[PDB]
């Protein structure tokens, strides 16, 4: 063109502010891991408290 | 993995440590060797000429 003919290395850019995450897929274990006595998976909360290794 | 304070037990043999780190100065400074005006060598690090 022979209009007004802006440069190759003068055009803008822009980015973005919102950036995307990777999927993971949080945990198929997730409903069987209580701290009951009928659970699968059984957790135990006694060195939560005072002490122990 | 244990439940004794080991903080207050560092802090009070950190202040006993620098009580025994006078005395042992005084008995190096006592036992020092006077060369020439003012020029007091510990014994350990003297010289044969030194101590002469």
């Amino acid at each position: 063109m022979a209009d007004f003919s802006l440069a190759t290395a003068s055009q803008r850019k822009e980015w973005s502010n919102k950036a995307h995450m990777e999927y993971v897929r949080r945990s198929r274990f997730a409903p069987y891991i209580r701290n009951t006595e009928n659970s699968i998976f059984q957790g135990y909360s006694d060195l939560e408290k005072r002490a122990g290794d | 993995r244990t439940e004794i304070d080991v903080m207050n037990a560092a802090k009070q043999s950190l202040t006993r440590y620098f009580g025994e780190l006078l005395r042992d100065d005084i008995i190096e400074a006592l036992g020092s060797v006077v060369t020439t005006g003012d020029t007091t060598v510990n014994y350990g690090s003297a010289s044969a000429a030194n101590r002469n």
